[PDB]
């Protein structure tokens, strides 16, 4: 399919960032799980990145470590979020779909395996966390073989060449690091590199979508003036699930309350 | 792109998130100057000779092989600077750090051994050392927390997972995704991304090197086997290493097998494992049928680790290294036996390669074989453990 | 009558129940005998070299001299097999027993190195091992009451008295007068009854012997000063012998002042007793003013004892060497100093050295010198005792 | 004086041995301990052993031990000692009196001076635990200058030199040691040796009185069978002491009759 690129066309048209939340797939439950994607849909989301539970997830901090452990707890498993991503797909036809994804997740029981997994109920892209470009041979390749989008990193501290093999090997978009370290909210990320978003330009890249440390609609206004096609925000919605565990109904509303500011935010 | 081939055959890599690359290629290339810089070398060998007490005893067991056609030796890194072969490699990455305009040190630990040398490098170089510890290890290697914090050293328990060696590493990893600027990681063992397993063994092989110069010295031939404890692999593969083109040298590695591998709380993947992608390297993991890596267990702490290096998993596959396991009550006995009739306490983890030796001999008596088992640590992290044990079992 | 001289001065000799005098002279025939013997000789070589770890570095300090003209070297007998000096000699004494076809050991012990000592001789040789306490000391140097067990000694704390080192000593000589016929007795200083002064110093001699060669390759001179804590005196005197006749070497010995000489509390009878006669020997000693023994004090088990070794009283009688005493918080802050600066823990009775050390350094920080500190032993034993002090000191 | 010599005279003349008991000075307190003395001599003992409390007892087992620390919980030092000492001998002017002594005790604040304290209280012997014969010399010939008998030991496995110095430095009494260890009455000593016995008298030496763990009239008659003038018990004597420490009429009692026995089987 072409979902990110129809997406991105669109933005273009309404001269409009996008806003993408991150939740873990499952978390506080399957049933919940599937209601908070709803909810962020319903409220302006307009792409998901959706984590499949990972045992030792070392690309990001506590807020998530501990989202991953809440669906263990529920008894998530990968099939289980395949299920998921089946139901959310054929709800929302159009809507970009991308997993955040550790290697051994992908690479255990057969890289083609799992992008033709992917392709199967609907996913547009897969980043996968742990493999950087020099490493993504098998992943990228079997991911165009099944039409699904590759997703590599943009750090702060790119060089030209990495600028050159991100913006080549990658489609759908770019992953535009804020900061360095692991995901969290607290940990603010910085203002978008302006050098960065105009040398991915130049080359083609896929569109560029901010992420690590955003919580805040000033941060996703920030990353749109500065060039970028939107921002991603993980940790600040995750926190609102997690506050809210004994109280589902408050959670959903706390939960459209954030993301319809965040979405608003990315007009500016 | 690298200077330094990152693979062993199928195994190795640099797994680790894209915003790392520059630090490990930063590292490569400091190692690769290091290594052909005279200065460096010279410092780097007057610290392990003055400083940690090189070239380290080989000794000939008097009593335990009393009886059998087996002469046994054992390599005496308990008797290096801190009580482990952990000092060496550290000694000279902590050089590397210096040589980086780094001034601050992470560290993983498990037994609290490589803890320990991080932190007595890091206040005889004046680096500032943070270590990170399982809180289950805190607790059963407690002597090595002690001696950590009376150096200087933070320690940081952790709680998550299995509150042991991976969580630990786990913990590093993510501090230095986000410090690496001014941080450098300091690996403790043989594993995790290409350039460590490459520099660990290059600053361990000091150990086969002297063990090869003893033994000819003292039998006036090669060892028939060596014999070495794996956790993540730098005591094996630092006795392994000065050997490996030595075709007629039995290389012996000895993963833990915890309470039997029936049982699957031990800490045996290359041999019980599998292909995973998990702490920078693709290499054999005990994991989940979905993929989640799984905890492992073993009675010592330094062997408590879900995987393995990956050139361990290379020698493994062509055949050149053999791999076995011993369990805790083997270990445990082999403990034992060593304290009684040869006068050394050794660390619970070397006691698994001692224990394999033990019945190497015992299997077959008359069999002629000359053993060499690196003796990796000192065991006075382990009284505590040891004793509660054989009051609890009665004795 | 004696084949050597059982006197240094006015100091020694034989003061022992007449029941003892024929194994004393037994001792000191299989001594003077086995010291012409090249084949003993060997075989004391072959041990310490290969299962101790001999020769011992000597390090340079890096950081503790900073911005002084002090240049400092620590001679490393923490790095021997067992943790101290202490196993050299007896891994000498224990060849003198089976060549006395002696098959028990009894030795008394305060640091719990000597009997640590003791027990991993004993464990190697086929010796039968018993090892008196003090009970205060098995408390506060409880490591080592774990690794002399573990090793198969018998351990027996002694209730009776200060519950420290004097009242083991006295408890293993009461034994000895009744064993003799099969046990040797290994005592562990530079004290009691002759030939033990002489002995123990011939089998502690390495220390500066190896001092001085290491001296010279290093600095192309001899030290001005070597420095060593002094408790009965072993270490101390193994590392001033080799030097007695340099007379530009300066001799410092170092007694423990405790809580301060002024209070009483302390263990520094060369400077502040008087000469007495016990355990075997005339010397100075800590005495009421109508001759009872005094209980002595001192935070260090090893340096915890009333009396000392009479060729100290002898050497400090002609002025050939110095004896200083330094406090508890001296030597306290002398550890944590090496364990911070240097990455060395040492052990509480080592730190004494190292605390005068670092005073002659900074009460005269432009005054040219070279010294030596004998680093007896390291403080594994000591780090739940140093612990335990700090936090309650509120750090 | 000449204490021993007469003693020895008499008990040849009557064809008797010495029963000669050991107890601690001022054990449990200095009026018990006169009291405790008055009845050993009232039940028939020939001579007595007594000691100075020692800090450090190294040849006494710890019921001795413990009679030392009896007296030092009493507050009995030297110096009181000496005052008993004076009291005793103005009670019984013939009695042999020999002091158990440590070195340390003796050297203290001048051997001479100790000796001169001892003749002028009228004791009769020294015994110096911790000196041996190759050790005595300033000892000895204080002992003499004062008319003090020095008290030597012959241990079982006397050699020959051993024996000739014992039998010419030694006056009094010589003493046989039954056995190796320290003072204990649950050791028993060994019976007496014939030929060291034979050899003391061939060397003209002070008559042997046997101890070390002599504790029943059976050993008293041994020893005296075997040819030696006597036999020393402490111990026993003492235990008699700490298991009455409540009961002291029972002491005495208890003590007169232990005592009234062992001399009885001298008489063998
Ligand atoms: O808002 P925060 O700080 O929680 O960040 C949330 C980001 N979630 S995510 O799926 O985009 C995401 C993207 C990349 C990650 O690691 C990598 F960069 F190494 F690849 C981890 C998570
Ligand atoms: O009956 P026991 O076993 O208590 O023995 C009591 C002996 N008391 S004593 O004063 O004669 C006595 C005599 C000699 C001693 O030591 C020495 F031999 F080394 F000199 C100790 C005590
Ligand atoms: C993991 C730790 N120790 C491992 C260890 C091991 C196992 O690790 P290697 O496989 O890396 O040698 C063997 N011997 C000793 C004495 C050890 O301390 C640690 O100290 O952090
Ligand atoms: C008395 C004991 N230790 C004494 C000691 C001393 C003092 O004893 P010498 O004076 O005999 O060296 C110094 N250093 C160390 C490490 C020591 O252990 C003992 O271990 O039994
Ligand atoms: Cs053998
Ligand atoms: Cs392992
Ligand atoms: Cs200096
Ligand atoms: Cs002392």
């Amino acid at each position: 399919m072409e979902r990110y690129e129809n997406l991105f066309a669109q933005l273009n048209d309404r001269r409009e960032g996008a806003f993408v939340p991150f939740v873990t797939l499952g978390d506080p439950g399957i049933e919940q799980s599937l209601k908070i994607i709803d909810t962020l849909i319903d409220a302006g989301a307009d792409a998901l990145e959706l984590g499949v539970p990972f045992s030792d997830p070392l690309a990001d901090g506590p807020t998530i470590q501990n989202a991953n452990l809440r669906a263990f707890a529920a008894g998530v498993t990968p099939a289980q979020c395949f299920e998921m991503l089946a139901l959310i797909r054929e709800k929302h036809p159009t809507i970009p779909i991308g997993l955040l994804m550790y290697a051994n997740l992908v690479f255990n029981n057969g890289i083609d395996a799992f992008y033709a997994r992917c392709e199967q109920v609907g996913v547009d892209s897969v980043l996968v966390a742990d493999v950087p470009v020099e490493e993504s041979a098998p992943f990228r390749q079997a991911a165009l073989r099944h039409n699904i989008a590759p997703i590599f990193i943009c750090p702060p501290n790119a060089d030209d060449d990495l600028l050159r093999q991100v913006a080549s090997y990658g489609r759908g978009y770019t992953y535009l690091l804020s900061r360095s370290g692991v995901t969290g909210a607290e940990n603010r990320g910085a203002l978008p590199l302006h050098h960065l978003i105009e040398k991915l330009k130049e080359y083609h890249a896929a569109p560029a979508l901010q992420g690590f440390g955003i919580s805040s609609p000033e941060q996703v206004s920030a990353a749109v003036r500065a060039g970028a096609a939107g921002a991603i925000s993980g940790s600040a919605i995750v926190k609102i699930i997690e506050k809210n565990l004994a109280s589902p109904k408050q959670m959903l509303a706390e939960l459209r309350s954030f993301v319809s500011a965040m979405k608003a935010a990315s007009r500016a | 792109t690298t200077l330094l081939n990152p693979y062993f055959g199928e195994f190795g890599g640099m797994y680790v998130p894209q915003i790392l690359m520059p630090a490990l290629n930063q590292l490569e290339e400091a190692f690769v100057s290091a290594q052909k810089d005279p200065e460096f070398q010279a410092q780097f060998a007057d610290l392990l000779k003055n400083y940690a007490g090189r070239p380290t005893a080989l000794t000939k067991c008097q009593n335990i092989t009393a009886g059998t056609r087996t002469t046994l030796y054992l390599k005496r890194e308990d008797l290096l600077h801190g009580g482990a072969h952990k000092t060496n490699q550290v000694l000279g990455q902590a050089l590397l750090a210096k040589r980086m305009g780094k001034s601050e040190i992470i560290a993983e630990t498990g037994a609290g051994q490589h803890g320990v040398a991080s932190a007595l490098a890091s206040a005889l170089l004046g680096l500032k050392c943070r270590i990170y510890m399982g809180a289950k290890d805190v607790e059963r290697q407690s002597p090595n927390v002690f001696r950590m914090r009376l150096m200087g050293a933070e320690v940081i328990p952790v709680h998550s997972g299995s509150a042991t060696l991976k969580d630990a590493c786990n913990e590093a990893l993510r501090d230095w995704s986000g410090s690496y600027e001014t941080a450098h990681y300091m690996l403790g063992t043989a594993a995790g991304p290409h350039p460590y397993p490459t520099i660990v063994r290059e600053f361990q092989r000091m150990i086969g090197e002297e063990t090869k110069a003893q033994i000819l010295d003292k039998e006036g031939r090669l060892p028939d086997a060596v014999i070495a404890c794996v956790g993540g692999g730098s005591n094996a593969i630092g006795m392994f290493a000065d050997f490996i083109n030595d075709t007629s040298v039995g290389l012996i590695g000895v993963e833990p097998g915890g309470h039997g591998i029936e049982t699957g709380e031990h800490g045996a993947p290359l041999k019980h494992g599998r292909v995973g992608i998990y702490f920078g390297m693709k290499a054999p993991m005990m994991q989940t049928a979905d993929g989640q890596i799984e905890e492992s267990y073993s009675i010592s702490a330094g062997l408590d680790f879900p995987s393995v290096g990956p050139q361990h998993a290379y020698l493994n596959s062509i055949g050149r290294a053999d791999y076995v396991s011993i369990t805790d009550d083997e270990a445990l006995e082999a403990f034992k036996t060593l304290c009684r009739h040869e006068g050394i306490i050794p660390a619970l983890e070397s006691s698994h390669a001692l224990a394999h030796a033990l019945k190497m001999m015992r299997e077959q008596p008359e069999k002629e074989q000359l053993l060499v088992v690196n003796l990796s640590g000192r065991g006075d992290k382990d009284i505590f453990t040891v004793h509660d044990i054989l009051k609890a079992r009665g004795e």
